[PDB]
């Protein structure tokens, strides 16, 4: 995706688009090209069976929010849902479900994350 | 997707327009969104060749019994109790005999006592009437009575009868000088029942022969890859048996017991130190061409 | 930048997140329940996984 094309070629851009462009890119595509790599790893006895639905994945809007992440040391994350059910091959049934995976954290308009009430930017490498 | 069960009903040839079979479809377990996989309990079909609606007691003929099979731990499920084929034995052949058998209430009103030879249309209760004549025994319950009378010709043993020793064993027909003995072109069972402490009576019943034929195993049901790769599904067929030797089947109003019914087993086979198989997913594939289309389950590992 | 980083330790997470549910289905059997799928899943490995990144790694650094 792109914004409008013309940033930085006729004004001098925000100083904030390395991390924000990076984050966007990171919940647009990384998920995806991450859960994708999750196996559909299984039992030795040819009995049970997991599996992932990559294209069902989705986030949850924050349940505390950043005033009261920072009030009270906590963590401003949302809720990572994705929507695949188990397998058991003992009546051959798939039992198909929307589990929630863990919390990702979020950045906020500075570019930074709010981890245990603390602000924390992550630094570029080369 | 109510239920994980789904029934393929095989259409019916040109060549029976007589009797109105119903046609028992392939009963399988299907997956609440129809992806099922291989190496599970696969499709079964109830063979109506011996289905009877009616109690009846089998026992299998002597053979070698070498249960290849060590004790599972019983996994309860919400207290169900499903059917389970408990003696999936390579039986021969077996007989059952039928028996009529009343499950009364234990208030309701009984005509007839314990142990007393009645004869057909006899109504034990106020409803209730029979189907035979045979010597009925009552039997009471915790919360009911049971009566119980099998088909049979009485008898009693008077100073030439070689037949008082064999008690509830079925004996096939036998013609070696039988200068007497005339009719007895099929298997009889003989029960010695106490009628009395000091008088007992001999009960010969028919008996129904049943066999079982010899199982298919589908073990080259796929074709050879050149990518090297070992298939690991197995497919054979194997018949699943209600009662094991021996046993009276227990029949509800209007519903037909199942003797045998046909099994598909999916198994695998994997080298040592090669390749750890798993398991593997599976689903449903198709293509059509020329008004034809192709339907298989396509399991890729 | 921070969208590899964040990638790289969501790959780290998921491996633990397999891990788990591998030693779960273990236990899953031997233990004859039939539970339902969010049973074999805890938020044990993405939040741990998170947190060390952003308390340990030497480039995430407070603002």
């Amino acid at each position: 995706m792109l914004r409008d094309g013309n940033e930085g070629m006729s004004t001098i851009p925000g100083f904030n688009q390395i991390q924000f462009e990076g984050f966007w890119r990171f919940i647009d595509q990384g998920l995806t090209e991450e859960l994708s790599k999750f196996p559909k790893m299984e039992d030795t006895d040819q009995e049970i069976e997991f599996q992932l639905f990559v294209e069902t994945y989705q986030l949850a809007e924050p349940l505390i929010k950043e005033k009261d992440a920072v009030y009270e040391s906590l963590t401003y994350s949302s809720e990572l849902y994705v929507s695949a059910g188990l397998i058991w091959k003992t009546r051959r049934e798939m039992q198909e479900q929307t589990i929630l995976i863990g919390n990702i954290p979020l950045m906020n308009s500075l570019g930074t994350f709010i981890v245990n009430g603390i602000y924390r930017i992550v630094i570029n490498q080369i | 997707k109510r239920r994980n069960r789904f029934i393929i009903p095989f259409q019916g040839s040109q060549e029976r327009k007589k009797e109105l079979m119903s046609l028992s479809g392939i009963s399988i377990e299907i997956p609440i969104n129809g992806i099922f996989r291989k190496n599970s309990i696969f499709a079964y079909f109830d063979d109506p060749r011996y289905r009877r609606k009616s109690s009846g007691i089998t026992k299998y003929g002597t053979i070698e019994m070498h249960s290849i099979v060590k004790k599972e731990d019983l996994i309860e499920y919400r207290g169900v109790k499903e059917f389970r084929p408990k003696y999936q034995m390579k039986v021969d052949r077996f007989f059952f005999i039928p028996e009529e058998v009343h499950i009364l209430a234990g208030s309701s009103s009984i005509m007839v006592r314990n142990n007393s030879i009645i004869g057909v249309d006899t109504w034990i209760t106020l409803n209730t009437r029979s189907r035979i004549g045979g010597v009925v025994r009552v039997e009471r319950k915790k919360k009911k009575i049971e009566l119980t009378i099998f088909s049979g010709d009485i008898h009693f043993p008077g100073e030439t009868d070689k037949i008082s020793r064999h008690s509830g064993i079925l004996i096939p027909p036998s013609r070696k000088n039988s200068k007497d003995s005339k009719n007895l072109k099929k298997w009889i069972y003989v029960q010695r029942i106490t009628p009395t402490k000091k008088k007992y009576f001999v009960l010969v019943r028919p008996v129904v022969p049943y066999e079982i034929t010899d199982g298919i195993n589908l073990a080259t049901l796929f074709p050879q890859d050149l990518l090297q790769e070992r298939d690991n599904v197995q497919l054979r067929v194997v018949n699943y048996i209600l009662y094991g030797n021996g046993k009276v089947t227990r029949g509800i109003s209007d519903t037909s017991i199942q003797l045998v019914r046909t099994c598909l087993v999916l198994n695998w086979n994997q080298d040592k130190k090669g390749s750890s198989i798993e398991e593997a997913r599976g689903s449903f594939v198709e293509v059509r061409t020329n008004g034809m289309i192709q339907d298989f389950l396509k399991v890729n590992l | 930048s921070v969208a590899d980083l964040l990638q790289d330790q969501f790959g780290l997470a998921l491996v633990r997140l397999e891990n788990v549910v591998r030693g779960t289905i273990s236990g899953a059997i031997r233990h004859k329940l039939i539970p339902t799928p969010q049973n074999l899943v805890t938020s044990t490995p993405l939040t741990t996984t998170f947190e060390s990144f952003f308390g340990l790694h030497p480039l995430s650094q407070v603002l």
